[PDB]
Protein backbone atom coordinates (compact mmCIF):
# COMPACT_ATOMS: atom_id res chain seq x y z
CA UNK A 1 0.00 0.00 0.00
CA UNK A 2 1.06 3.81 -0.54
CA UNK A 3 1.00 6.60 1.77
CA UNK A 4 -2.01 8.65 2.46
CA UNK A 5 -2.81 11.52 0.03
CA UNK A 6 -0.16 14.23 0.59
CA UNK A 7 -0.39 17.35 2.58
CA UNK A 8 -0.85 20.67 0.00
CA UNK A 9 2.25 22.63 -0.72
CA UNK B 1 21.77 -5.79 5.50
CA UNK B 2 20.16 -3.28 6.07
CA UNK B 3 16.81 -2.97 3.23
CA UNK B 4 14.74 -0.66 2.20
CA UNK B 5 11.80 1.03 0.23
CA UNK B 6 11.30 3.85 -2.02
CA UNK B 7 8.15 5.65 -4.12
CA UNK B 8 9.26 8.22 -6.92
CA UNK B 9 6.21 10.14 -7.85
CA UNK B 10 7.15 12.46 -11.18
CA UNK B 11 4.65 14.99 -12.96
CA UNK B 12 5.59 17.27 -16.09
CA UNK B 13 3.86 19.57 -17.70
CA UNK B 14 3.03 20.18 -21.42
CA UNK B 15 2.82 23.01 -23.72
CA UNK B 16 -0.98 23.68 -24.29
CA UNK B 17 -1.89 20.28 -24.99
CA UNK B 18 -4.05 19.55 -21.72
CA UNK B 19 -2.47 17.32 -18.87
CA UNK B 20 1.18 16.65 -17.08
CA UNK B 21 2.13 13.14 -17.52
CA UNK B 22 2.26 11.50 -14.25
CA UNK B 23 5.16 8.90 -13.10
CA UNK B 24 4.77 7.03 -10.18
CA UNK B 25 8.08 3.85 -9.98
CA UNK B 26 8.28 1.61 -6.76
CA UNK B 27 11.74 0.67 -5.80
CA UNK B 28 12.32 -2.34 -2.95
CA UNK B 29 15.73 -1.98 -2.12
CA UNK B 30 17.42 -0.52 -4.85
CA UNK B 31 15.76 -2.54 -7.80
CA UNK B 32 12.20 -1.74 -9.61
CA UNK B 33 9.38 -3.44 -9.12
CA UNK B 34 6.19 -1.29 -9.59
CA UNK B 35 5.66 1.10 -12.05
CA UNK B 36 2.72 3.70 -13.07
CA UNK B 37 2.56 5.71 -16.40
CA UNK B 38 -0.34 7.84 -17.90
CA UNK B 39 0.72 8.38 -20.69
CA UNK B 40 -0.06 4.62 -21.34
CA UNK B 41 -3.01 3.61 -23.66
CA UNK B 42 -5.08 2.32 -20.03
CA UNK B 43 -2.68 4.01 -17.44
CA UNK B 44 -3.82 1.10 -14.79
CA UNK B 45 -0.87 -0.18 -12.99
CA UNK B 46 1.87 -3.18 -13.27
CA UNK B 47 4.15 -5.45 -12.33
CA UNK B 48 8.09 -4.55 -13.11
CA UNK B 49 9.08 -8.42 -11.79
CA UNK B 50 7.61 -11.93 -11.52
CA UNK B 51 7.46 -12.20 -8.14
CA UNK B 52 4.91 -9.26 -7.73
CA UNK B 53 2.30 -11.77 -9.99
CA UNK B 54 1.33 -13.44 -6.69
CA UNK B 55 -0.92 -10.17 -5.67
CA UNK B 56 -4.60 -10.06 -5.80
CA UNK B 57 -6.42 -8.06 -8.49
CA UNK B 58 -8.20 -5.89 -5.43
CA UNK B 59 -4.41 -4.29 -4.35
CA UNK B 60 -4.06 -3.55 -8.38
CA UNK B 61 -7.05 -2.12 -8.70
CA UNK B 62 -7.00 -0.10 -5.28
CA UNK B 63 -3.25 0.66 -5.79
CA UNK B 64 -4.15 2.33 -9.01
CA UNK B 65 -7.48 4.53 -8.02
CA UNK B 66 -4.48 6.01 -5.55
CA UNK B 67 -2.17 6.99 -8.17
CA UNK B 68 -5.59 8.24 -10.31
CA UNK B 69 -6.09 10.72 -7.30
CA UNK B 70 -2.34 11.08 -6.98
CA UNK B 71 -2.29 12.82 -10.96
CA UNK B 72 -5.14 15.38 -9.06
CA UNK B 73 -2.64 16.75 -5.97
CA UNK B 74 0.40 17.41 -8.68
CA UNK B 75 -2.04 19.53 -11.06
CA UNK B 76 -2.97 21.45 -8.30
CA UNK B 77 0.36 21.74 -6.50
CA UNK B 78 2.36 22.57 -9.51
CA UNK B 79 -0.37 25.12 -10.40
CA UNK B 80 0.86 26.35 -6.76
CA UNK B 81 4.14 26.72 -6.67
CA UNK B 82 3.86 28.62 -9.84
CA UNK B 83 2.19 31.60 -8.05
CA UNK B 84 4.89 30.97 -5.15
CA UNK B 85 7.86 31.79 -7.93
CA UNK B 86 5.92 34.06 -9.89
CA UNK B 87 5.97 31.97 -13.02
CA UNK B 88 4.34 32.22 -15.93
CA UNK B 89 1.69 29.56 -16.67
CA UNK B 90 2.78 29.17 -20.33
CA UNK B 91 6.04 27.12 -18.97
CA UNK B 92 6.70 23.72 -18.59
CA UNK B 93 8.01 22.07 -14.71
CA UNK B 94 8.80 19.34 -12.94
CA UNK B 95 7.89 17.94 -9.40
CA UNK B 96 8.83 15.32 -8.08
CA UNK B 97 8.09 13.36 -4.70
CA UNK B 98 9.66 10.54 -2.90
CA UNK B 99 8.62 8.78 0.06
CA UNK B 100 9.58 5.39 1.74
CA UNK B 101 11.35 3.68 4.63
CA UNK B 102 14.21 2.02 6.08
CA UNK B 103 14.74 -1.04 8.15
CA UNK B 104 18.31 -3.35 8.57
CA UNK B 105 17.40 -6.35 10.09
CA UNK B 106 15.86 -5.61 13.67
CA UNK B 107 12.56 -5.47 11.71
CA UNK B 108 12.17 -1.73 12.83
CA UNK B 109 12.21 1.07 11.23
CA UNK B 110 15.69 3.23 11.04
CA UNK B 111 14.46 6.27 8.76
CA UNK B 112 11.06 7.64 7.05
CA UNK B 113 11.08 10.11 4.02
CA UNK B 114 9.01 12.39 3.24
CA UNK B 115 10.96 14.79 0.01
CA UNK B 116 10.02 17.04 -2.92
CA UNK B 117 12.34 18.62 -5.26
CA UNK B 118 11.04 21.46 -8.10
CA UNK B 119 12.56 21.36 -11.19
CA UNK B 120 15.03 19.66 -10.21
CA UNK B 121 15.90 21.57 -7.28
CA UNK B 122 15.59 20.35 -3.20
CA UNK B 123 11.96 21.76 -1.94
CA UNK B 124 11.08 20.46 1.11
CA UNK B 125 12.17 17.32 3.01
CA UNK B 126 10.93 15.96 6.35
CA UNK B 127 13.71 15.47 8.43
CA UNK B 128 15.35 11.98 10.41
CA UNK B 129 13.17 12.58 13.03
CA UNK B 130 9.53 12.93 11.61
CA UNK B 131 9.08 16.26 13.32
CA UNK B 132 11.08 19.31 11.47
CA UNK B 133 11.34 20.12 7.91
CA UNK B 134 14.28 21.39 5.80
CA UNK B 135 12.83 24.14 3.27
CA UNK B 136 15.44 25.29 0.65
CA UNK B 137 14.25 29.02 -0.07
CA UNK B 138 11.44 31.13 0.80
CA UNK B 139 8.68 29.23 -1.14
CA UNK B 140 9.59 26.01 0.81
CA UNK B 141 9.52 28.15 3.94
CA UNK B 142 6.00 28.86 3.05
CA UNK B 143 4.88 25.70 3.19
CA UNK B 144 7.16 24.45 5.76
CA UNK B 145 5.68 26.72 7.88
CA UNK B 146 1.72 25.69 7.62
CA UNK B 147 3.06 22.15 7.54
CA UNK B 148 4.66 22.62 11.04
CA UNK B 149 1.37 24.91 12.36
CA UNK B 150 -1.35 21.77 10.88
CA UNK B 151 0.64 18.73 12.00
CA UNK B 152 1.83 16.62 8.61
CA UNK B 153 5.07 15.19 9.98
CA UNK B 154 2.28 13.23 12.11
CA UNK B 155 0.13 12.70 9.54
CA UNK B 156 2.89 11.30 7.24
CA UNK B 157 4.19 9.71 10.60
CA UNK B 158 0.88 7.14 10.83
CA UNK B 159 1.99 5.05 7.41
CA UNK B 160 6.15 5.46 7.82
CA UNK B 161 5.91 3.64 10.84
CA UNK B 162 3.58 1.11 10.44
CA UNK B 163 2.40 0.45 6.72
CA UNK B 164 5.74 1.64 4.87
CA UNK B 165 7.56 -1.06 6.52
CA UNK B 166 4.55 -3.97 7.15
CA UNK B 167 4.66 -4.04 3.01
CA UNK B 168 8.03 -3.89 2.43
CA UNK B 169 8.33 -7.23 4.64
CA UNK B 170 5.45 -8.37 2.29
CA UNK B 171 7.45 -7.65 -0.46
CA UNK B 172 10.86 -8.73 0.89
CA UNK B 173 8.81 -12.15 2.11
CA UNK B 174 9.19 -13.03 -2.25
CA UNK B 175 12.35 -13.84 -4.44
CA UNK C 1 -18.00 3.15 9.96
CA UNK C 2 -19.03 5.09 12.65
CA UNK C 3 -18.37 7.78 15.80
CA UNK C 4 -20.54 7.58 18.71
CA UNK C 5 -21.16 9.97 21.77
CA UNK C 6 -23.81 8.36 24.69
CA UNK C 7 -25.33 11.22 25.34
CA UNK C 8 -27.20 13.96 23.04
CA UNK C 9 -27.16 16.12 26.61
CA UNK C 10 -24.97 16.91 29.39
CA UNK C 11 -25.46 19.35 32.26
CA UNK C 12 -22.56 20.72 34.02
CA UNK C 13 -21.77 23.40 37.25
CA UNK C 14 -20.29 26.21 36.29
CA UNK C 15 -16.73 25.69 37.32
CA UNK C 16 -16.34 22.04 37.67
CA UNK C 17 -14.88 19.66 35.21
CA UNK C 18 -15.75 18.11 31.89
CA UNK C 19 -15.66 14.71 30.16
CA UNK C 20 -17.49 13.89 26.75
CA UNK C 21 -16.61 10.70 25.75
CA UNK C 22 -16.42 9.87 21.92
CA UNK C 23 -15.86 6.35 20.98
CA UNK C 24 -15.18 5.12 17.59
CA UNK C 25 -15.37 1.73 15.52
CA UNK C 26 -13.77 1.50 12.28
CA UNK C 27 -11.59 -1.20 10.49
CA UNK C 28 -8.62 1.03 11.02
CA UNK C 29 -7.63 3.74 13.17
CA UNK C 30 -8.76 7.23 11.89
CA UNK C 31 -8.21 10.78 11.75
CA UNK C 32 -9.76 12.05 14.94
CA UNK C 33 -10.99 15.69 15.53
CA UNK C 34 -13.48 17.67 17.91
CA UNK C 35 -15.03 20.32 17.22
CA UNK C 36 -17.62 22.97 18.84
CA UNK C 37 -20.10 24.91 17.68
CA UNK C 38 -21.46 28.27 19.73
CA UNK C 39 -24.95 29.10 19.31
CA UNK C 40 -25.08 31.24 15.44
CA UNK C 41 -21.83 30.15 14.23
CA UNK C 42 -20.53 27.38 12.21
CA UNK C 43 -18.16 24.71 14.07
CA UNK C 44 -14.83 25.83 14.76
CA UNK C 45 -11.62 22.64 14.95
CA UNK C 46 -10.76 22.03 19.01
CA UNK C 47 -7.63 19.89 18.55
CA UNK C 48 -6.98 17.27 16.12
CA UNK C 49 -4.59 13.62 16.16
CA UNK C 50 -2.67 12.20 13.28
CA UNK C 51 -0.65 9.61 15.53
CA UNK C 52 2.06 10.50 17.83
CA UNK C 53 1.53 11.49 21.55
CA UNK C 54 -1.52 10.16 22.06
CA UNK C 55 -2.59 13.33 24.45
CA UNK C 56 -3.12 16.33 22.40
CA UNK C 57 -3.86 20.14 23.17
CA UNK C 58 -6.84 22.46 21.87
CA UNK C 59 -8.25 25.61 21.68
CA UNK C 60 -9.72 27.41 24.32
CA UNK C 61 -8.11 25.24 27.19
CA UNK C 62 -9.42 21.94 26.07
CA UNK C 63 -7.70 18.92 25.64
CA UNK C 64 -8.40 14.87 24.89
CA UNK C 65 -6.64 11.66 24.79
CA UNK C 66 -6.72 8.93 22.23
CA UNK C 67 -6.79 5.40 23.61
CA UNK C 68 -6.30 2.71 20.63
CA UNK C 69 -6.90 -0.38 22.56
CA UNK C 70 -10.31 1.71 23.87
CA UNK C 71 -10.94 2.91 20.84
CA UNK C 72 -11.84 6.42 22.02
CA UNK C 73 -11.14 10.05 21.87
CA UNK C 74 -12.14 11.68 25.18
CA UNK C 75 -12.36 15.26 25.43
CA UNK C 76 -11.96 17.37 28.70
CA UNK C 77 -11.41 20.79 30.35
CA UNK C 78 -10.36 21.24 34.08
CA UNK C 79 -12.79 24.37 34.60
CA UNK C 80 -16.21 24.90 32.83
CA UNK C 81 -16.76 28.60 32.47
CA UNK C 82 -20.58 29.53 31.17
CA UNK C 83 -19.13 30.80 27.66
CA UNK C 84 -18.33 26.90 26.98
CA UNK C 85 -22.23 26.44 26.59
CA UNK C 86 -22.07 24.98 22.86
CA UNK C 87 -22.67 21.41 21.06
CA UNK C 88 -19.25 19.48 21.06
CA UNK C 89 -18.84 17.23 18.01
CA UNK C 90 -16.53 14.52 18.21
CA UNK C 91 -15.86 13.78 14.86
CA UNK C 92 -13.56 11.50 12.42
CA UNK C 93 -11.64 11.29 9.07
CA UNK C 94 -11.35 7.80 7.41
CA UNK C 95 -7.47 6.81 6.45
CA UNK C 96 -8.01 6.72 2.93
CA UNK C 97 -9.96 9.34 2.66
CA UNK C 98 -8.28 11.81 5.25
CA UNK C 99 -10.12 15.00 3.59
CA UNK C 100 -13.63 13.60 4.34
CA UNK C 101 -14.86 14.79 7.56
CA UNK C 102 -17.75 13.32 8.77
CA UNK C 103 -19.51 14.22 12.15
CA UNK C 104 -20.84 12.35 15.50
CA UNK C 105 -24.50 13.26 16.52
CA UNK C 106 -22.71 15.59 18.96
CA UNK C 107 -23.19 16.62 22.56
CA UNK C 108 -25.19 19.98 23.89
CA UNK C 109 -23.45 21.47 26.77
CA UNK C 110 -25.60 23.68 29.14
CA UNK C 111 -23.12 25.10 31.92
CA UNK C 112 -25.22 26.28 34.17
CA UNK C 113 -24.24 29.31 36.86
CA UNK C 114 -12.31 31.33 9.34
CA UNK C 115 -12.16 34.02 6.61
CA UNK C 116 -14.87 32.06 4.69
CA UNK C 117 -17.96 33.90 3.48
CA UNK C 118 -21.27 32.65 2.70
CA UNK C 119 -23.69 35.20 0.79
CA UNK C 120 -27.00 34.29 2.10
CA UNK C 121 -27.44 34.49 5.90
CA UNK C 122 -31.01 34.12 5.81
CA UNK C 123 -33.33 33.03 3.19
CA UNK C 124 -37.36 32.10 3.15
CA UNK C 125 -38.87 30.59 -0.49
CA UNK C 126 -41.39 28.61 -1.73
CA UNK C 127 -41.62 25.38 -3.57
CA UNK C 128 -40.20 25.30 -6.99
CA UNK C 129 -37.87 28.27 -6.61
CA UNK C 130 -34.06 27.96 -7.85
CA UNK C 131 -31.77 28.84 -4.95
CA UNK C 132 -27.54 29.33 -5.21
CA UNK C 133 -26.27 29.94 -1.77
CA UNK C 134 -22.87 31.22 -2.42
CA UNK C 135 -19.09 30.78 -0.48
CA UNK C 136 -15.83 32.49 -1.06
CA UNK C 137 -12.95 31.63 0.69
CA UNK C 138 -9.48 34.10 0.70
CA UNK C 139 -7.91 31.69 2.31
CA UNK C 140 -5.87 29.87 -0.57
CA UNK C 141 -7.06 26.86 0.47
CA UNK C 142 -7.96 24.08 -2.15
CA UNK C 143 -10.55 21.86 -0.03
CA UNK C 144 -13.99 23.50 0.14
CA UNK C 145 -17.64 21.89 1.21
CA UNK C 146 -20.76 22.50 1.18
CA UNK C 147 -22.58 20.88 4.32
CA UNK C 148 -25.89 20.87 6.20
CA UNK C 149 -27.31 20.66 9.44
CA UNK C 150 -30.80 19.91 10.38
CA UNK C 151 -31.80 21.76 13.50
CA UNK C 152 -30.70 19.72 16.51
CA UNK C 153 -28.74 17.36 14.59
CA UNK C 154 -24.41 17.28 13.08
CA UNK C 155 -23.84 18.28 10.12
CA UNK C 156 -23.87 16.13 6.70
CA UNK C 157 -22.14 16.56 3.75
CA UNK C 158 -23.46 17.31 0.17
CA UNK C 159 -20.38 17.76 -1.47
CA UNK C 160 -16.67 18.33 -1.60
CA UNK C 161 -14.34 19.79 -4.23
CA UNK C 162 -10.47 19.65 -4.28
CA UNK C 163 -9.39 22.80 -6.69
CA UNK C 164 -11.32 24.68 -9.22
CA UNK C 165 -13.34 22.88 -11.29
CA UNK C 166 -13.47 19.44 -9.11
CA UNK C 167 -16.77 17.92 -7.49
CA UNK C 168 -17.29 15.24 -5.04
CA UNK C 169 -20.02 13.26 -3.83
CA UNK C 170 -20.67 13.48 0.18
CA UNK C 171 -23.58 11.63 2.08
CA UNK C 172 -26.75 13.38 0.76
CA UNK C 173 -25.86 14.88 -2.55
CA UNK C 174 -29.44 14.10 -4.06
CA UNK C 175 -31.45 17.36 -4.85
CA UNK C 176 -28.37 19.49 -5.45
CA UNK C 177 -25.81 20.73 -7.80
CA UNK C 178 -22.62 21.94 -6.62
CA UNK C 179 -19.83 24.14 -8.82
CA UNK C 180 -16.31 24.94 -8.03
CA UNK C 181 -15.89 27.49 -10.63
CA UNK C 182 -12.36 29.73 -8.76
CA UNK C 183 -10.06 28.21 -6.59
CA UNK C 184 -12.00 30.67 -4.08
CA UNK C 185 -15.69 30.10 -5.03
CA UNK C 186 -18.15 27.44 -4.33
CA UNK C 187 -21.61 27.51 -5.03
CA UNK C 188 -24.39 25.46 -4.02
CA UNK C 189 -27.73 25.10 -6.50
CA UNK C 190 -30.98 23.89 -5.46
CA UNK C 191 -32.75 24.11 -9.10
CA UNK C 192 -36.08 22.96 -7.45
CA UNK C 193 -36.35 23.71 -3.98
CA UNK C 194 -38.18 21.23 -1.72
CA UNK C 195 -39.47 21.26 1.54
CA UNK C 196 -36.89 19.04 2.73
CA UNK C 197 -33.96 21.14 2.07
CA UNK C 198 -35.12 23.59 4.48
CA UNK C 199 -31.82 23.26 7.01
CA UNK C 200 -28.73 25.64 8.24
CA UNK C 201 -26.36 25.31 5.12
CA UNK C 202 -22.71 25.36 6.29
CA UNK C 203 -19.82 26.32 3.31
CA UNK C 204 -16.10 24.89 4.80
CA UNK C 205 -12.40 25.03 3.16
CA UNK C 206 -9.55 22.96 4.63
CA UNK C 207 -5.90 23.20 4.04
CA UNK C 208 -5.32 19.76 5.89
CA UNK C 209 -7.34 16.69 5.90
CA UNK C 210 -10.03 16.80 8.20
CA UNK C 211 -9.14 20.16 9.45
CA UNK C 212 -11.76 22.79 8.36
CA UNK C 213 -12.69 26.34 9.03
CA UNK C 214 -16.66 26.99 8.86
CA UNK C 215 -18.30 30.18 7.42
CA UNK C 216 -20.88 31.66 9.39
CA UNK C 217 -23.72 29.96 8.03
CA UNK C 218 -27.04 30.07 5.41
CA UNK C 219 -30.32 29.16 6.94
CA UNK C 220 -33.12 28.41 4.05
CA UNK C 221 -36.37 27.76 4.91
CA UNK C 222 -38.72 26.59 1.51
CA UNK C 223 -42.12 26.79 2.62
CA UNK C 224 -44.92 24.35 0.67
CA UNK C 225 -47.72 27.22 1.05
CA UNK C 226 -50.59 24.77 0.34
CA UNK C 227 -49.58 22.85 3.40
CA UNK C 228 -50.29 25.66 6.23
CA UNK C 229 -53.66 25.80 5.12
CA UNK C 230 -57.11 24.66 5.84
CA UNK C 231 -58.98 24.29 2.22
CA UNK C 232 -62.42 25.99 2.25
Amino acid sequence: QLSPFPFDL
Amino acid sequence: GPHSMRYYETATSRRGLGEPRYTSVGYVDDKEFVRFDSDAENPRYEPQVPWMEQEGPEYWERITQVAKGQEQWFRVNLRTLLGYYNQSAGGTHTLQRMYGCDVGSDGRLLRGYEQFAYDGCDYIALNEDLRTWTAADMAAQITRRKWEQAGAAEYYRAYLEGECVEWLHRYLKNG
Amino acid sequence: QSVTQPDARVTVSEGASLQLRCKYSYSATPYLFWYVQYPRQGPQMLLKYYSGDPVVQGVNGFEAEFSKSDSSFHLRKASVHRSDSAVYFCAVSAKGTGSKLSFGKGAKLTVSPAAVTQSPRNKVTVTGENVTLSCRQTNSHNYMYWYRQDTGHELRLIYYSYGAGNLQIGDVPDGYKATRTTQEDFFLTLESASPSQTSLYFCASSDAPGQLYFGEGSKLTVLELEHHHHHH
